[PDB]
């Protein structure tokens, strides 16, 4: 993100970073119970990376940030890799979360639920802030 | 689902 | 570089897929869902996190980093994928396993 | 992941800047040129590599991983720092420092 | 890059990997001299980033590489950060690198020099292979 | 002064 704020350290708990074998981030995720997370299909996941939880900054010599592996991918069988539609995934863990002031779950709509243009939603990324 | 702990 | 060490977060608006279109045009599908255009742009390494709306004081998720600009250019609305589309293929997958 | 542990290669035909217009309209400046759409096509993580072409039996720098598809299409022109524009800094710059 | 193809180590020896603090890839860069690198000026370049040469795969416990400090950065004042126009960076390298069979220098061309639409030229990196 | 010792 370009032109956003430092978020309050844990506020955004179910916020997920991956990682690949060689150790660093490709791309975020979701926590939406303590064995399951949401992430886009084009990210590639496999087995082999690691879903990293409770952190802040990856920079950190050290924290109480959970290496989460992962048991199983499921990707949706419309993902376009061309046009990008279906752009969904889920990784089950192959050793639940333990969830904590810093670790949790978010909220899943229903299909019918609608969120109108003009509400004023918020996202969240460790993306480049410049380009 | 969806209540930090910590509030953002 | 322009890699931030803490998590980031921007606030922004949603936008109707019509809006949208008026940017992307034909690119623009059924399980896609716009927000930003607002002065903020999601970028590169942003990609699969959330994008989240309150819903009955609880945040929901609302869409997943997708695509947008190929520079991050803060007055074109970054795309995600529509969670609201996707969420009975998820249900039935969590229900499954 | 789509991350690469090993260096990778391309070979890509250059474009004419009227060509690249086809594609990118007015975004398409005079230190700008693009390659591709030919079936591959840089992707995050390329920026500020290289685009050379043989010249005199010696590989030269053309260009400079710039920008291009958000989405990364292999149907879609890459976009490049021109150096033969930028060149005259770059020497200048070796002159003095 | 997207359906490429890897190199044969060493053939592109003028291909650095610029890394950052935590220590990993956010842009690649071509060495021109034993003591200076080209790259683009959006990627942020800075006094910390450190420029890797004579690299060829990511993730061995160790390998015989080359990791340089940059003295200094010089962006052309030309660069337009919102139209992305007359988008190089100099690095001007601390300790000059040592070229090698594995670590060399690219050629330069000349401000009147043309390369016509239709030519087959390369382009390498360590960029994703799938969006 | 382009001449890779390695030829791609």
């Amino acid at each position: 993100i370009v032109n956003g704020e430092e978020a309050v350290p844990g506020s955004w708990p179910w916020q997920v970073s991956l990682q690949d074998k060689t150790g660093f981030h490709f791309c975020g995720g979701s926590l939406i119970n303590e064995n399951w997370v949401v992430t886009a299909a084009h990210c590639g996941v496999t087995t082999s990376d690691v879903v990293v939880a409770g952190e802040f900054d990856q920079g950190s010599s050290s924290e109480k940030i959970q290496k989460l592996k992962i048991a199983k991918v499921f990707k949706n069988s419309k993902y376009n890799s061309l046009t990008i539609n279906n752009d969904i995934t889920l990784l089950k863990l192959s050793t639940a979360a333990s969830f904590s002031q810093t670790v949790s779950a978010v909220c899943l709509p229903s299909a019918s639920d609608d969120f109108a243009a003009g509400t004023t939603c918020v996202t969240t990324g460790w993306g480049l802030t410049r380009y | 689902c969806g209540v930090p702990a910590i509030q953002p | 570089a322009n890699t931030p060490d803490r998590l980031q977060q921007a606030s922004l608006p949603l936008l109707s897929n019509t809006n949208c279109k008026k940017y992307w045009g034909t690119k623009i599908k059924d399980a896609m869902i716009c927000a930003g255009a607002s002065g903020v742009s999601s970028c590169m390494g942003d990609s699969g996190g959330p994008l989240v709306c309150k819903k009955n004081g609880a945040w929901t998720l609302v869409g997943i980093v997708s695509w947008g600009s190929s520079t991050c250019s803060t007055s074109t609305p970054g795309v995600y994928a529509r969670v609201t589309a996707l969420v009975n293929w998820v249900q039935q997958t969590l229900a499954a396993n």
